[PDB]
């Protein structure tokens, strides 16, 4: 097919994930021999032709993660697939870079911690004990205005 | 602008004594004044099962509420649009008296263990005291044996926890300065 074999060559070139020769990448999976996967691939973003010798890129650090954060302010929501394909091992860098500096959504840790973008500023804020988070939940906040009166009583 | 350390201290609350997902989705409210549910949706990526607790905590704890923006839809028919509308005041009220309720209770804490007086019989484990064995002293005894199993008895208390509640307060206090920097912060314009 013209949509199936041009994906499996830029699932072949996103596996190598290096500047291959045009002569390596098309023999490498000896399904993209046909110049429509290769005009295809000129025509899209899927993999970076350029008039320059065969180098297959896309169209990536955990700096660029921090502008990546920065870029994803009010925005949509993306996964961390072009994180992990992306720089990989982001999951190392999202705990070293931790507060904040490479933000995180673990939903759960069996799933590669399958994160979102998200901006912070303190992001981790461990510092806050466990037992202080209980007797936080422990206590129940009130109802309306009589809140603010509460605490004119307190002083607050 | 006040706003601000209103919002920055609702993350720090929230990233200390929340989870992670809590300040994502604050961050996501707080992204658009008047922000679809929808958006909201897609920027999490997550399942539904993940984004209405979060919510549900910002709606208890304030900081966010629900409000019915009037949305008229373009399809003849009748859609809400599920904005989120900060409630600052409610906000950081609710969290002083959070912070008030737990600052109270661990001082409450501090006073409970204090001070050691009273036995124990380490044997039939009936507590005792200084009084109430004393009577039961006898002229040819140094130690007060027991009523119940003619056996003599030992001390009890420790104001160990007293230190251990000192701590607490300490912590508590550590925990709370950036909190109670920001509140009074906000308490100038009372916004
Ligand atoms: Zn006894």
């Amino acid at each position: 097919h013209d949509s199936s074999k041009l994906l499996w060559a830029t699932e072949y070139i996103q596996k190598k994930g290096k500047p291959v020769l045009v002569n390596e990448l098309l023999d490498y999976l000896s399904m993209k021999k046909d110049d429509k996967v290769i005009e295809l691939l000129k025509k899209l973003d899927r993999i970076e032709f350029d008039p320059k010798k065969g180098t297959f890129k896309y169209l990536h650090s955990p700096s660029e993660l921090l502008k990546l954060l920065r870029s994803q302010v009010t925005f949509k929501g993306i996964s961390c697939k072009d994180l992990k394909d992306g720089w990989p091992q982001c999951d190392e860098t999202i705990n070293q870079l931790e507060e904040d500096s490479k933000i995180l959504v673990l939903r759960t840790k069996k799933d590669k911690t399958p994160r979102y973008v998200w901006y912070n500023s303190g992001g981790n804020l461990k510092c806050i004990d466990e037992e202080f988070v209980k007797m936080w939940e422990n206590v129940q906040l009130p109802q309306f205005a009589e809140l603010p009166r509460k605490l004119q009583d307190l002083g607050l | 602008p006040i706003d601000d350390i209103v919002k920055n201290l609702l993350k720090f609350v929230v990233r200390g004594f929340y989870g992670g997902s809590f300040v994502l989705v604050l961050d996501a409210i707080l992204f658009h004044s008047v922000l679809a549910e929808d958006d909201l949706k897609q920027l999490l990526s997550i399942n539904k099962t993940e984004l209405g607790p979060l919510i549900a905590r910002l709606r208890s704890d304030r900081l966010i509420s629900i409000h019915k923006q009037r949305e008229y839809p373009p399809n003849s028919k009748s859609v809400e649009r599920v904005y989120y509308y900060v409630k600052y005041p409610h906000a950081i009220d609710a969290i002083k008296w959070k912070v008030h309720q737990v600052v109270q209770r661990l001082k409450d804490d501090l006073d409970k263990n204090s001070e050691p007086n009273g036995y124990m019989c380490p044997i039939c484990l009936t507590k005792y005291t200084q009084l109430e064995a004393v009577q039961l002293l006898n002229f040819d005894r140094t130690e007060f044996l027991c009523s119940l199993c003619d056996e003599p008895l030992v001390e009890d208390d420790s104001g160990k926890k007293n230190k251990e509640k000192q701590d607490k307060l300490n912590r508590l206090m550590d925990q709370i300065q950036p909190i109670i920097d920001s509140l009074k912060k906000i308490d100038d314009s009372r916004i």
